[PDB]
């Protein structure tokens, strides 16, 4: 079909310091060399419309960095990303203030998200109905519990209509009754032929939601393709890893971290 | 040329959003106080009181200036200082404090310091209305010359805003900036006609000539001309007007250029 | 055996305000009456040594309030709690500062928890080994990822040796390899015949870990007893609730919230 | 009697913890600065410079006091003021800011404002050593009388600490307290011998007699007696010593009583 997201040679580097003298010397001297850490390294993948892609890998692999670079909140050191369409991110807790009440927080967050005044006025009652807070919609958010804060954040955030959606480790929130509502909303979102990027550790959710898999290891793209051809490979690697000794796991992690650090 | 156009368009298209966010900030700041937003007037008033006992009662032995009682001279001269001080001190910190809440959203980033300034402009307007009302008890009633405020109250705002547009970027790249302004602003308080008037024709004459290079000089003197002296200020001091307009334009241009040059990498420095 | 925790007639009330004038008038006038919200209401239960008790209920029920009152961070309006032994709480993110490095954060958090200097010096290397950060132990915590922050917090926090333990919705953190380590630690904790309070929504984890169930509904203690006699009842209630209409659920929630509010 | 005993025991048993937490706070505050902890000395120094140009050069036309150059008089008199100002202003906010991090842990809660004060006492000690070294260039060398500092530097610390022990509790119950101190501290700066000396024998005589009820009077005058005048201060002013000791005791007693009365319900007000 049509390419919606196109990532070409994206690289992300960071500079590692030990004392303030090192930081100042690097800031001043143009030639000064220091250690450099490669968070990402030469990532290339093409996404199509209607593709649901799940990102998999161990801690520190670099999937939040990639989803921030796709989301637009972070910029590559090298390479480029071409987006066809508008991009949105599910970050439920971002715009909530404990000093404000729930009704005020709806307007505050919808304003920060980019909505116009008439749309905010029109869609406030539906959000209030969805969140199911009741009377506590008239109270400061600092008097809430954790589940109610999550429910309000999710209800405000799910009102977007983008072309590209990014979800980072939150598919459903609340108790057993709210989770079904959240899952139904996400499945409706998938039904409309929208491109979705999804980061998770729940492999059952990945199997029942995604259609493509992106395997990230050591800041690199290990593999990329259909779910039924790639997910079994990652699962086999995972099951093999649990069967090594502690020294073998330490050696594997040290070898992985060796290639990510370079003096330059 | 493109940076100026981008920042100008972003500010012009979002007037309502700037006002709304400033109001939400005012609500957030005073949330747990028993009195509420009343402190937005109570804190500036008390500071004036102290400044009257030290510099009016102690020094000067309560001596009038230019045929006016010293209390009203000081009152009209100091009304805009708290707005300038607070606006700059918090606009320097605005982006560092508020980038992460809107980074994932598509937001006009150049308006972040401006609404922080507007939240202080509200209290300035309240205090200025109170000062004009208080000046009527001595016998100083509004004249036609008061219309000059329509040029002078806006200009002050613009000046403050322009400065923050630079010092918000500088404060992200180098944090030590936040410690420098505290020392600079103090110099701008005492070397200004807010509390005292230089003698001129002497060793104080050079100090007066250097003081004329402070924009606070023009702001305070223009306010006093409109409210107290019943004079058209620009009929004798249009060169100072041109100098201050040039200053505001220079600050805005440099701030816009730097902001559009570095805004895409703000996550590195934060 | 011996009663370890004894809760008698614990009640928790909150005062609800709409404008600042109401708040000031209540502060000044001694007789002024206002709305009052009952977060808890006449809770009584006896806990024994070696009991693992799981707290269950829907959002807003009052289990975090009860676990804070048991933990000692909150005080009852009426009634009293008698503890036999020292009490600890698993709050992994509490003492972490993004400005400090990992090594500094270990000492900072262990100092705030109440340890002495010699113990901190002795147990730092084991914590460093457990967290498995590697070189990033020498970097500020604000340069970490989410999984690494959780791993460091858990590794610092699991070093306590209390008589009563309180866990609020965190049994394991990290990827698939760290979760087994966390579960083994928690099972070892259970093996030593320690009293554990556990708050969760995962009913499989509750079935495989706890031995008693405390059902909280509308700020009240609906039931309390053995796992195999009480958990099926809550599961039956939950399965019945999903089969009602939206109006029936709204009516149930409104009826529940009616009894919690009283003017006095 | 029990509240005093509890607070005293909690402070005595945790000397090392107080020092360590103060050091961690100093590290946290200056994390992103290029210069680092050097600002802990740079900020107080610059503020002195301005105060020399306004009150020494402008007013007074650089006139000596009591046979000493004005610069060293002011330098010795102002060295402890920044510590007092900052210590009180942040000790009033300490519990509100830091209760939630230690609430779940079993922690001595009365030591929270004290380590916030200690983090400023460090910079005070550095500045005082610099001032004593700088006084040697004019020809004022240390004498035996300098040993008096062993009573006077501690007392200052205690005074500040006692005040915070009250104003930390008051700041949790009523937030508006945080806005009042800003106005009170200013009054305590100008009505003190830090910048000027009252005339006495006149209308200024009553002001001098009222000024003697300020503890800052005793602090500055005792420091100057030990460093500049080569005099045993207590041989003429032991009544002021007793008055200030009584003040510190009263503040400590009231603060301990209120803190132990309300500490169990701090989560309600926060
Ligand atoms: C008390 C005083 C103490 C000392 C004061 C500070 C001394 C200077 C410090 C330098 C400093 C402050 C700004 C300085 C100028 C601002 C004022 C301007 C005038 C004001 C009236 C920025 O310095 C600027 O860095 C820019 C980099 O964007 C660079 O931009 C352009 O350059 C060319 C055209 O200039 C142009 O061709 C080029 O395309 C541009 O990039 C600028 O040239 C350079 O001046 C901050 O240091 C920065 O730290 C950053 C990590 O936080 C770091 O970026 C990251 O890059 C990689 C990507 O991940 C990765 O490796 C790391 O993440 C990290 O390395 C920067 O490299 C480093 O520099
Ligand atoms: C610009 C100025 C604006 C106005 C200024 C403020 C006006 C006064 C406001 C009163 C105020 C400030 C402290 C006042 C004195 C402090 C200075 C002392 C002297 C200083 C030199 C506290 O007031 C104090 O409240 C104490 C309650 O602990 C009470 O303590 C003792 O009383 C008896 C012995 O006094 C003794 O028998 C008794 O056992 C003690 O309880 C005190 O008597 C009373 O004075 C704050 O208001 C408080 O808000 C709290 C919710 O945050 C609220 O507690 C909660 O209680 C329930 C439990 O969940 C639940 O219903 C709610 O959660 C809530 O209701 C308090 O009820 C309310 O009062
Ligand atoms: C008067 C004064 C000089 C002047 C001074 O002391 N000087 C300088 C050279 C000549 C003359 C002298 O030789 O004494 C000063 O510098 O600061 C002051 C501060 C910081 C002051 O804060 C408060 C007062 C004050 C307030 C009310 C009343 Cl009713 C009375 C007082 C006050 C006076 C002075
Ligand atoms: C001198 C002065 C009076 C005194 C004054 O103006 N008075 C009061 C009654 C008599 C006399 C007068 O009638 O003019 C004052 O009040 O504030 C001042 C402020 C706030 C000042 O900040 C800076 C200076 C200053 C600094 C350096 C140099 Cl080299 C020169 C100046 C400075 C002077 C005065
Ligand atoms: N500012 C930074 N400076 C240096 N390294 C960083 C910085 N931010 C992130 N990293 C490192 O970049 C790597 C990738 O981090 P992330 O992408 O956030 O983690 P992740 O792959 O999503 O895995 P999780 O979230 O822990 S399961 C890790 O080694 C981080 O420590
Ligand atoms: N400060 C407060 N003032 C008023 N009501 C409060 C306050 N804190 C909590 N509540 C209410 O007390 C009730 C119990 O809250 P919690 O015990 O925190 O929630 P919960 O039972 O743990 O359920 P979760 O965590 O959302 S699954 C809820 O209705 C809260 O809104
Ligand atoms: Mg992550
Ligand atoms: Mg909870």
């Amino acid at each position: 079909m049509n390419v919606s997201v196109n990532i070409k040679n994206v690289t992300k580097e960071y500079r590692i310091y030990r004392t303030n003298k090192e930081r100042m010397k690097d800031a001043l001297i143009p030639k000064h060399k220091n250690k450099t850490f490669f968070a990402l390294d030469d990532i290339s993948l093409k996404a199509y419309e209607g593709d649901v892609i799940g990102l998999v890998g161990i801690n520190g692999s670099g999937k939040s960095t990639l989803s921030n670079i796709i989301g637009g909140s972070l910029s590559p050191t090298v390479g480029k990303v071409d987006r066809n369409g508008e991009v949105s991110v599910i970050a439920i807790s971002a715009g909530l203030s404990g000093q404000l009440t729930g009704i005020e927080n709806i307007e505050f967050k919808m304003l920060c998200m980019g909505f116009k005044r008439k749309e905010i006025k029109a869609m406030t009652p539906k959000i209030i109905e969805f969140s199911e807070l009741g009377e506590f919609i008239y109270q400061p958010v600092k008097k809430y519990s954790s589940g109610m804060r999550a429910k309000l954040g999710f209800s405000i955030n799910i009102t977007v209509n983008p072309d590209i959606l990014v979800i980072d480790e939150a598919l459903s929130v609340g108790d057993q009754t709210f989770a079904q509502k959240c899952l139904d909303k996400i499945y409706e979102f998938k039904e409309q032929n929208k491109t979705i990027f999804f980061v998770s550790h729940n492999l059952g959710q990945v199997r029942q939601f995604c259609t493509k898999i992106a395997w990230i290891e050591g800041g690199k793209l290990k593999d990329y393709g259909e779910l039924d051809d790639v997910l079994p490979k990652y699962e086999a690697f995972l099951n093999d890893f649990k069967k090594k000794s502690k020294a073998e796991q330490k050696e594997f992690r040290n070898k992985l971290d060796e290639s990510r650090f370079v003096i330059k | 040329m493109s940076a100026i156009g981008t920042v100008f368009k972003e500010h012009v298209k979002n007037f309502y959003l700037i006002q709304r966010l400033a109001q939400f900030q005012v609500k957030i700041i005073n949330h747990s106080n028993y009195l509420g937003v009343a402190w937005e007037l109570i804190n500036p008033v008390m500071q004036i009181m102290v400044y009257w006992m030290v510099f009016g009662l102690g020094i000067r032995s309560n001596a009038p200036i230019h045929g006016v009682p010293f209390v009203y001279w000081l009152l009209v001269g100091i009304s805009m200082w708290f707005f300038i001080n607070q606006g700059i001190l918090e606009g320097t910190k605005a982006i560092t404090q508020k980038f992460n809440q809107v980074s994932k959203m598509n937001f006009p980033l150049s308006i972040i310091p401006t609404y922080i300034v507007t939240s202080r402009f509200y209290g300035h307007l309240g205090l200025l209305l109170l000062v004009i009302i208080a000046c009527m008890f001595t016998g100083i009633y509004p004249s036609i010359h008061i219309i000059q405020l329509l040029i002078y109250v806006p200009f002050c705002f613009f000046l403050t805003a322009s400065v923050t547009l630079l010092t918000s970027t500088l404060g992200v790249l180098v944090r030590d900036t936040q410690m420098l302004m505290q020392a600079i602003l103090r110099i701008l308080f005492y070397f200004s006609p807010i509390l005292w008037l230089p003698k001129n024709h002497g060793i104080s004459g050079l100090i007066h000539e250097m003081m004329k290079y402070n924009p606070v000089y023009f702001i305070a003197e223009s306010y006093r001309a409109a409210i107290l002296y019943h004079e058209w200020y620009f009929m004798d001091h249009w060169k100072l007007m041109l100098y201050n307009f040039g200053i505001v334009a220079i600050f805005f241009a440099i701030g816009a250029y730097l902001h559009m040059k570095y805004r895409d990498q703000f996550a590195d420095f934060l």
